[PDB]
């Protein structure tokens, strides 16, 4: 939902109290994105287990 | 662009395109030579 999924798209174009606003989706979703990782991985390591 | 004689209407509006060139976009921040300036999917420090 962002402007543009690099940072330096954002940092090198927007202002820093817009910049903020667009930094923190990129970091929710990126974030969201471990966490569905992790969690498969963690249940593969069960069926190897 | 700016410093134009005349400009052009809103019901048919020109279009003037400028590429292949070294910009400086200092009239638009620096220079007193509008009455407002307001940027939307940009900084406009850094636009130079």
């Amino acid at each position: 939902g962002a402007i543009s999924s690099v940072l330096n798209d954002i940092l090198s174009r927007l202002d820093p109290p817009e910049a903020e606003v667009q930094i923190d989706r990129l970091i929710t979703g990126r974030l969201q994105s471990l966490q569905t990782y992790v969690t498969q991985q963690l249940i593969r390591a069960a069926e190897i287990r | 662009v700016f410093n134009a004689t005349r400009f052009a209407s809103v019901y048919a509006w020109n279009r003037k395109r400028i590429s292949n060139c070294v910009a400086d976009y200092s009239v638009l921040y620096n220079s007193a030579s509008f009455s407002t300036f307001k940027c939307y999917g940009v900084s406009p420090t850094k636009l130079n």
